[PDB]
C-alpha cells in the first residue's frame, strides 16, 4: 500500500495504466503535492507524468471558453464554444464587436505558440489602446482543451496609477508545453497543435513579382517542425515561402516525401478549386503555372477569389505537413485556425460550400470564424452561431441549417427581406393596404396594381396573392346582390 | 386561445399529493421515471386534442420531447403554507417549445413566444406577484364562442376588438375593461410575432386557393372540413377567417345556397 | 449646297443663334470643314468656337482578346448614374473595370498638366493565344462622342490594330482653354478604388511624424495625384484636416467664412456613418478622434467597415472640394468614379443603403461598382445590371429594383435558395415528393415529417403547406371511399 491510500488512486489510475492520457494527467496534479487526501509522494507522480508524455495519439487543442472584462467595447461576455461541432461562427453588426473576440483569442494563443516552440518568451499584453475609455482594468481569461483536461490562462493588464487588482496566471500553458517538449524528446516524430490567424489582409501577399529580389528565396530556410509557426499568428499568410516550398520540393523530386506531400498539397487546392489542375513551376521568369480548364495561366492574373482561397488553404496545408511527421494522413492533425471574414472576395455559390469542404478536407481542426453573408450562415446548425449584439451574446434562432436566405436575413441579421425605402416596395405596401381595406377598385388601387404589374410582371409571387384576394372579393359582390 | 375543458383526475396525481403535501415539480418529474410523467402528459394532451393552449400549433403525437407542460401561475410564486401551485390540476397546460430547445436563456426575445416569453417578461419587468389569473386570459374559463380576436389580414397580427370586449367579463373583473386584459394577453405571450404571423397568413392562402375555381362546392367542402370538430392547429384563426367571409356565413345560415 | 447651304440654311441659322453650349460647340467643326476639308479660316472659328453643368460619362466600351474576353460590347446608361456589373467569380468582372482604368488614366494624364501617357496593354494581359488586343473607349461630354483605342501586337504583326488617341486631345484642349479664360472652372473626378481601399489606415499611420514631411500645396490637379492606383489616400486627408483646423485656430486667435468647406466635408461623412459626430484633431501625440454616441474613440480602434467608408468618402469629398473652388455646392462636380467590390466589409443592412446614399450625397457622379452580395442588387433597376457569364453579356430579368433576396439570388446568381448538399434539404425534398403524391401518411412520410418538424419547428412556412395538403388528401380520400 506504500502507506498511501490505494482506493481512489487505483480507481482513477487503471485507465492510465491501460493507456488513457487523461488519468495520468489527473494523477500528476495532486499525487506529487498535498492538495487531496493523497500523501505528498513524488515517485508515482513523476512516473505518471513521464508516462503521460508518451500517451498522446489522437486529440484536439481547442478553445473552450473566453471571459472578457473591459477589453474592447465588451463589459463582460462569457463565450462557451463547442467540443463536438468543429465550427463556431460569430455573426453580428459591424460595430458590436467580433474582431474583439478574435484578437482576444489571438493574444491568448500568442503565448501558447511560444510555450510549445523551442523558445520560452512571452507574447503580447493588453495595450493602452485596448482598454475602454474611462476604465482601469482588463482581462482575457481563456481556457484550452487537450485530450480532456482543462488548462487555464489569464492575460490581464491594469493601470498602476488607478488600481492594481488583476493578476496574470498563465499556469497550464507551461504544463502543455512540458508535455509536448517531452513528447519531442522521446521521439521527434510527434504531431503538434497548429495555431493560425487570418485577418482581412490575406489578399496583400499573393504575388510572384521578383521573388529573388524580395525575400524568402535568398536564404537557407531549414524545414523543421518547431519553427513552422513563423508569422502564423499575424495577418497576411505566406505565399512567397509557399513558392520556395514548391521550388525546393519539385526540384528535389527529380524521394517518397516529394511524391507524398506535394501530391497531397496539390489535391487540397484541386478539390477546393473546381477546375484548376496540373500544377507546375516556371523556371526562367520564376512564376507559377495553373491549368484552368486546359488553358495555362500564371498566378498574377487569376481571379482574386481564387487567389485568396489558394493562399489560405495552401498555408494551412503547408503548416499541417510541416508540423506532422511521416504519416499516411498528414492533413488530419489538430489546431485552432481563426479565419476572420470568411466571406471575403467570394461568390454566393462558394460561400454555401466553403465550410463543409474545409471540414471534409481538414477533419480535426477547429474553425472559429466570423461572417457577414447569410449563405455562409445557413450551412451550419443554430447551436454554433452566436449573434453578438449590443455588447451581449444571443444565440441564433432555432433551425438555421437548411433554411432560406430571406428568413436568415429577417430573423438573424435584422435586415428586411425587401429593400426598406425603394419606391416600388412602398407602392407594394400601399397596394397591400388597399386590397385588404375594403376599398379595392376605387380608381386608386387599379392604377397602383398596374404600376406594380408592369415592373414585377404578372408572375411575382406576392402580386399573384393580392390578385387572388381581389378576385375572391369581387366574387363576394356577385352573390350578395 | 380557444376554450379547453378538463375532465377529471385519475387518482395518480392524488396519491403523489397525498404522500407529499408541499409541492416541488422537479420531484414529480424525477419520480420512479417516465411512467407517471408520461401518463400525466398523455391525459393532459388528450383533453386538448394534442394542441397547445397558448399558441395553437400541432404538437407531435409520437414524440414527447417536443411536448412541455406549463404552469399558468408560475412555479416561482409558490408560498410555504399559502398554496400548492405546482400540482393542482387546474394550473397545468400543455404547451410547445416556444422557439427554444435547451432553455439556454440566451435566445432572442422576439423569436420566443407561446410560453417562454412569459418567463422572459417576468424576469425583464420583475413581476413579483405570479398571479397572472386576472390580467392574462385563462384558457380554461373563457366563453366557448369568443369574438375577442380580430385577424388583421395584412400582416397576420391578432388585434383587440371593440365589440364583445365591453360585454363579457373574465376572472370576476368589471366587464368595462376587458380590453386591457386582452391587450396584455397578446403582449405577454406574443401571439403577434414573426413565426406565427407568417404562419397564420398561409391559412388565408389555402382559403383563397380553394376559391380560385369560382366553385361553391369546393368552398362547401372547405367549410365542412374546417368547422366539423376534432380541432386542428390554429382553429381559432380558421374560425375568424370563416366568420369574416360573407359568402361562407351566408352558406352556413341559409341565404346564398348551392 | 453653299453660301449658308440653302438645304441647311435653317440649320446654320439655328447654330448661329445658339444661346447655349451645345449649339455653339459643334460650330467650331462646322466652320472648320465638318462636311469636308474646306474653309479653314480661323475668323469663323473664333466667336463660334471659344460651360456650366456637365457630365463626363463613359458611354460604351469594346474589348478584343483582352484577359479572358474575346468580344464584348457594353453600353452604359446616360440618364441614370449607376452600373452594378454582377458575375460568377472567375468568369470576369475586373477585366471591364481594369480596361476602363487603362482608358481613363490617359484622360487624367492629358488634363492634369500636359499631354502624356503611361499605361499600355502588357504581355500577361494578352488573351492566351490570340495576338492582337484592343481596348476601345468612348466618352460623352454634353452629348459628343470622343473615341479612343489602344493596341499591342505580340509577334510584331503591326497590321491588325493601331492606337488612335484622337478626340481626347481635343477634350484636354477644351478643358485647358476653359482654364485659360477662367482658372475657377470645374474639372471631373477620374478615380478608381480597388479591393484594397482600407489597407492604408493604421495607428502608426495615424501617428505619422515619419511618413509625409513636405510642403504640399493644394491645387486643382492635386486630386489627380495617385487617384487611379486603387487606394484611398487617408494620410493626405488627415494632413488637409490638420491644415484646416490649424488655420481655423489661427483665424479665431486673430479674432480675439473659409471654413464652410470643413463643415461640408464632415457633413458628407456624418451622413453615411450613423451616430458618428464631433470629429476633431488631437495636437497631443498626433491622432484623430471620433465621437460615437458621447464616447470619444480613435481611428485606430474603429471597426473595418467604418474605416473603409471613412477613407472612401473622405477621399472623394477632399478631391471634389479641391476640384470645385468657390462653389456653393462643391460636392456635385462630375466624375467616372470606379469602385470594385462595394459590398466589402459591410453589414447586410449597410449594403441596402450604400448605393442610394452615395447617389444622394454625390448626385452628378457615375459609378460602375461591381457587387457579389445580393442585398445590394435589389435597390437599382434591372436595366442597369449587366451579368457577365461565360465571357458574354446577359441582361438581368425585370423586377429587380425591389425584390426578395431569394429571387435575386436564384435568378441573377444561379444559386439555390437552400444548400444543395445539406442533409436537411435532401430530406425536405424527399418528404415533399411524398406529400405531393399518393403515398401520403405512409410510415416513412411520418418519420421524415417528425424529423423535419423537430429541426425547423412546427410553424415553418414550408411545413404548414405540407401539413395542410396532407389534411386535404386525408379528408378527401377517406370521405369519398366510405361513401
Ligand atoms: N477602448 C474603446 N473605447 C471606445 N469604444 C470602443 C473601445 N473599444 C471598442 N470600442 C467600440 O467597440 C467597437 C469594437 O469594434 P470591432 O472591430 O471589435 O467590431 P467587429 O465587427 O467585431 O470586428 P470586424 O469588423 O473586423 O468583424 C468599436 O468600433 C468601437 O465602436
Ligand atoms: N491572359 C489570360 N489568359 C486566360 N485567362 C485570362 C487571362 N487574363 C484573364 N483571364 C481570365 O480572367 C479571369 C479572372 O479575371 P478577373 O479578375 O476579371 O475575375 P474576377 O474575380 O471577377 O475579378 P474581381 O472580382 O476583382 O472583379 C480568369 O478566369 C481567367 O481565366
Ligand atoms: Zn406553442
Amino acid at each position: 500500500m506504500e502507506q498511501n491510500l490505494p482506493s481512489r488512486i487505483t480507481k482513477l489510475i487503471k485507465k492510465s495504466e491501460s493507456g488513457d492520457f487523461a488519468s495520468s494527467y489527473q494523477l500528476y496534479k495532486v499525487f506529487g503535492s498535498k492538495e487531496y487526501g493523497v500523501e505528498p509522494d513524488e515517485k508515482m507522480s513523476d512516473y505518471f507524468k513521464e508516462l503521460s508524455a508518451k500517451q498522446l495519439e489522437g486529440g484536439q487543442l481547442r478553445v473552450a471558453d473566453i471571459h472578457l472584462e473591459n477589453y474592447k467595447g465588451f463589459e463582460s461576455l462569457i463565450m462557451d464554444f463547442s467540443m463536438k461541432k468543429n465550427s463556431t461562427i460569430l455573426v453580428g453588426n459591424n460595430g458590436c464587436g467580433k474582431s474583439t473576440i478574435l484578437d482576444a483569442i489571438q493574444k491568448g494563443l500568442t503565448h501558447l505558440s511560444s510555450r510549445l516552440s523551442t523558445r520560452s518568451h512571452n507574447g503580447d499584453g493588453i495595450e493602452k489602446h485596448e482598454l475602454r475609455k474611462g476604465q482601469n482594468y482588463a482581462s482575457i481569461a481563456i481556457n484550452y482543451d487537450y485530450m480532456g483536461i482543462r488548462f487555464p490562462m489569464i492575460i490581464a493588464t491594469t493601470e498602476p496609477g488607478y488600481e492594481d487588482r488583476a493578476k496574470s496566471n498563465y499556469s497550464g500553458i507551461n504544463e502543455l508545453g512540458s508535455i509536448f517538449k517531452t513528447a519531442h524528446s522521446i521521439n521527434p516524430n510527434v504531431s503538434f497543435p497548429l495555431i493560425a490567424m487570418y485577418t482581412v489582409e490575406r489578399a496583400n501577399d499573393v504575388s510572384t513579382r521578383d521573388i529573388e529580389n524580395s525575400e524568402e528565396i535568398k536564404e537557407a530556410q531549414i524545414w523543421d517542425k518547431f519553427k513552422a509557426y513563423n508569422k502564423s499568428l499575424t495577418g497576411k499568410a505566406d505565399f512567397k515561402l509557399f513558392f520556395r516550398w514548391f521550388k525546393e520540393l519539385i526540384e528535389i523530386e527529380n524521394y517518397s516525401v516529394n511524391s507524398k506531400t506535394l501530391h497531397t498539397v496539390e489535391d487540397a487546392m484541386y478539390s477546393f478549386l473546381p477546375g484548376f489542375s496540373n500544377l507546375k513551376l516556371q523556371r526562367a521568369p520564376l512564376d507559377l503555372i495553373v491549368d484552368k480548364n486546359n488553358v495555362s495561366l500564371s498566378v498574377l492574373q487569376l481571379s482574386q477569389g481564387e487567389k485568396t482561397i489558394l493562399a489560405l488553404i495552401a498555408d494551412i496545408a503547408r503548416r499541417l505537413t510541416l508540423l506532422n511527421p511521416n504519416s499516411v494522413n498528414p492533413l488530419d492533425g489538430t489546431g485552432i485556425v481563426l479565419i476572420d471574414e470568411i466571406d471575403l472576395h467570394l461568390h454566393p455559390s462558394w460561400q454555401q460550400n466553403i465550410i463543409p469542404r474545409l471540414e471534409k478536407t481538414f477533419k480535426n481542426i477547429q474553425f472559429i470564424v466570423t461572417t457577414h453573408s447569410p449563405q455562409v450562415c445557413h450551412t451550419i446548425d443554430s447551436q454554433n452561431i452566436w449573434l453578438l449584439k449590443n455588447g451581449q451574446k444571443f444565440k441564433a434562432p432555432k433551425g438555421v441549417r437548411g433554411a432560406i436566405s430571406s428568413w436568415v436575413l429577417e430573423n438573424l441579421f435584422e435586415v428586411a427581406q425587401r429593400p426598406p425605402e425603394d419606391k416600388y416596395t412602398k407602392l407594394l405596401q400601399e397596394y397591400k393596404n388597399l386590397v385588404f381595406s375594403e376599398k379595392y377598385a376605387s380608381e386608386d388601387a387599379r392604377k397602383l396594381g398596374a404600376t406594380l404589374s408592369q415592373h414585377f410582371g404578372p408572375d411575382d409571387e406576392t402580386l399573384v396573392e393580392l390578385k387572388l384576394e381581389i378576385e375572391k372579393r369581387i366574387w363576394e359582390d356577385d352573390f350578395e346582390k | 386561445l380557444k376554450r379547453i375543458n378538463k375532465t377529471a383526475e385519475d387518482q395518480f396525481l392524488i396519491n403523489f399529493k397525498a404522500q407529499n403535501p408541499n409541492g416541488t415539480w422537479d420531484e414529480f418529474r424525477n419520480h420512479e421515471q417516465g411512467i407517471l410523467y408520461k401518463r400525466l402528459k398523455q391525459h393532459i394532451c388528450n383533453d386538448q386534442m394534442y394542441l397547445c393552449a397558448y399558441c395553437e400549433i400541432d404538437l407531435d403525437r409520437e414524440n414527447e420531447h417536443e411536448i412541455k407542460v406549463e404552469h399558468f401561475k408560475s412555479k416561482s410564486g409558490s408560498l410555504p403554507g399559502g398554496s400548492n401551485w405546482h400540482l393542482e390540476w387546474s394550473n397545468l397546460l400543455a404547451v410547445c417549445l416556444g422557439g427554444t430547445n435547451t432553455g439556454d436563456d440566451f435566445e432572442l426575445p422576439a423569436n420566443l413566444s407561446c410560453d417562454s416569453y412569459k418567463s422572459h417578461y417576468e424576469d425583464k419587468n420583475k413581476i413579483n406577484d405570479k398571479d397572472w389569473t386576472g390580467k392574462i386570459l385563462l384558457p380554461l374559463t373563457l366563453p366557448d364562442a369568443h369574438n375577442f380576436f380580430t385577424f388583421e389580414k395584412v400582416t397576420g397580427k391578432l388585434l383587440p376588438n371593440e365589440s364583445y370586449c365591453n360585454t363579457i367579463s373574465i376572472d370576476g373583473k368589471p366587464a368595462a375593461e376587458t380590453l386591457s386584459i386582452v391587450t396584455k394577453t397578446i403582449e405577454v405571450l406574443n401571439l403577434n410575432c414573426s413565426r406565427l404571423n407568417n404562419a397564420r397568413r398561409k391559412l388565408l392562402f389555402h382559403f383563397n386557393n380553394c376559391a380560385r375555381e369560382r366553385n361553391l362546392r369546393k368552398l362547401h367542402n372547405l367549410l365542412l372540413q374546417w368547422n366539423q370538430g376534432e380541432p386542428k392547429f390554429f382553429q381559432t384563426t380558421r374560425d375568424i377567417i370563416i366568420r369574416d367571409d360573407r359568402i361562407c356565413q351566408g352558406l352556413l345560415n341559409g341565404t346564398i345556397r348551392y
